[PDB]
């Protein structure tokens, strides 16, 4: 008649139907009930995007065995007070959050199993980028908008991630040609998606050369805002036999006429060239290259956890079970 | 086309081979050691009847997120006593569908209810001091 | 069409918001923020260096920008 004595497994089965708040609620019913409420099968996926909490809490939560942690645009700017042990997280997004460089260092120091990570828009540091190098299994890394790290730390990180598939190292304002040269010289040759846009004057045709020479598998290559890149480099793009999506938006010194060449790349499916097509001619370019799709992707999807088609609450295809509404 | 299951108290039931196939426990048993009938020592006739009625209604279905289909809805409208075994039997016979609907119903009995109301309506103890009672409520503060 | 506000600041950042015609505003990403490449692609035209740093959920057509002084 009584519900206690009910087998543990079956309890977790009941617990797994509860929303984060409820789950935390039943946590204070009977010690055990509390012991199970913090199991691990229950904390597989967690979503606290936009939450403002203390790093100690988020640290304690990741220690309950979290695998996919969706926590972008969150607030965690107090100092870490606790110490933790290696975390299980393999999928995490802390992009555009407010996190102290130290706290970020603290959390990332416990990570080595990351497969998909996004620190987009976050201030980093050499220490940080260096412990990141612990995650030699990364397949998708987004550091777009990041800053605070040497070209030295960047190199070691890239020399570690040899199974990197998607790398978004764009708009790192802190960068110099040192970083860009390290970038193209050390990205894994297994890379198929690279968004290296935003370095305007620090990326030379030569670096494009290097890159192409080293990564024959590019499928997505975004070099938006690369002024030094003018048509005389298009030959390089032909070297990429799997190139499918190229972006050269705002590469000002490109004669509209010349873009016609790209149409010749057997595999090219889409091209973004915003800002270099004189008004009242875009439709001409479009018509001239009917087999391509021009200027239809305002945004990048490279290493973006949630490109979201309006309300995609999933990070890299993983829907989180625990969330706050 | 047909197999026989013997409940815990002895009563014998006859069902379709595949309708019983819904119980991974009964399928595991059928592959080896074979000849009626299949003995299920942990499920009495009353409970097994309900289980067989349930398994029969589904058999074959195209069905998402947590809902508790319109049918199972009232099927579980049974009193708390029977639901306790009904959810225990599902674990025992390993019938994915059943464990699902019965666990949610028990979950729904926890939604929007305080820990106090839980202790009672579910008849559970409370070995928490005031020392941890409130000390635990401080760790779930961030919510 | 695209409204650009005045720039004010604290002792560290320069700020500004951009009102968007509610037709290109329907393009604004709900699931992430835009890099300089992305907002320029949207049609926003302002100096280099401005970073889209946070989302004002109550008015998705107001883009909040900021940059180091």
């Amino acid at each position: 008649v009584s519900w206690d004595s009910l087998p543990d497994e079956l309890l977790l089965g009941i617990f797994s139907c509860l929303c984060l708040p409820e789950l935390l609620k039943v946590s204070g019913v009977c010690k055990r009930w509390y012991r199970l409420a913090s199991d691990e099968s229950l904390w597989q996926t967690l979503d606290l995007t936009g939450k403002n909490l203390h790093p100690d809490v988020t640290g304690r939560l990741l220690s309950q065995g979290v695998i996919a942690f969706r926590c972008p645009r969150s607030f965690m700017d107090q100092p870490l007070a606790e110490h933790f042990s290696p975390f299980r997280v393999q999928h995490m997004d802390l992009s555009n959050s407010v996190i102290e460089v130290s706290t970020l260092h603290g959390i990332l120091s416990q990570c080595s199993k990351l497969q998909n990570l996004s620190l987009e828009g976050l201030r980093l540091s050499d220490p940080i980028v260096n412990t990141l190098a612990k995650n030699s299994n990364l397949v998708r890394l987004n550091l777009s908008g990041c800053s605070g790290f040497s070209e030295f730390a960047l190199q070691t990180l890239l020399s570690s991630c040899s199974r990197l598939d998607e790398l978004n190292l764009s708009w790192c304002f802190d960068f110099t040609e040192k970083h860009v040269q390290v970038a193209v010289a050390h990205v894994s040759e297994t890379i198929t998606q690279l968004n290296l846009s935003g370095y305007r004057k620090n990326l030379q045709k030569s670096d494009l050369s290097t890159l192409v020479r080293r990564c024959p598998n590019l499928v997505h290559l975004d070099l938006s805002d690369s002024v030094m890149l003018k048509n005389d480099c298009f030959q390089e793009f032909f070297q990429l036999n799997y190139l499918q999506h190229l972006s050269l938006s705002r590469c000002y010194d490109i004669i509209p006429e010349t873009l016609l060449e790209l149409g010749e790349i057997p595999t090219l499916k889409t091209l973004q060239v915003f800002g270099i097509v004189p008004d009242g001619t875009l439709q001409l370019l479009k018509e001239a290259l009917p087999h391509l799709q021009i200027n239809c992707s305002h945004f990048t999807t490279i290493a973006r956890p949630t490109i979201g088609n309006k309300k995609n609450q999933e990070i890299w295809g993983i829907k989180c079970r625990l969330t706050l509404q | 086309a047909s197999i026989k299951l013997q409940s815990s108290d002895g009563e014998i039931f006859e069902v379709d081979v595949e309708i019983a196939k819904q119980s991974v426990t009964i399928k595991t048993m059928l592959e080896d050691l074979g000849m009626d009938p299949v003995p299920l020592p942990n499920v009495n006739a009353a409970i097994l009847k309900k289980v067989i009625q349930w398994c029969t209604h589904h058999k074959d279905d195209p069905p998402r997120t947590d809902d508790i289909p319109v049918w199972d809805q009232e099927f579980l409208k049974v009193d708390q006593g029977t639901l306790f075994e009904l959810i225990l039997a599902a674990n025992y016979l390993d019938i994915k569908g059943l464990l699902d609907v019965t666990c949610k119903t028990v979950a729904n009995m926890i939604k929007g209810k305080t820990p106090e109301e839980i202790r009672k309506t579910f008849n559970i103890k409370n070995d928490f001091t005031e020392e941890e009672e409130a000390q635990v409520r401080k760790e779930n503060q961030w919510c | 069409q695209i409204y650009y506000s005045d720039k004010y600041d604290d002792e560290e950042f320069e700020y500004r918001h951009v009102m968007l015609p509610k037709d290109i505003a329907k393009l604004v990403p709900k699931t992430h923020l835009m890099s300089e490449s992305e907002w320029r692609n949207l049609g926003v035209q302002q100096s280099q260096g401005w970073v889209h740093y946070m989302i004002h959920e109550p008015e998705p057509h107001i883009l909040l920008f900021r940059r180091p002084l």
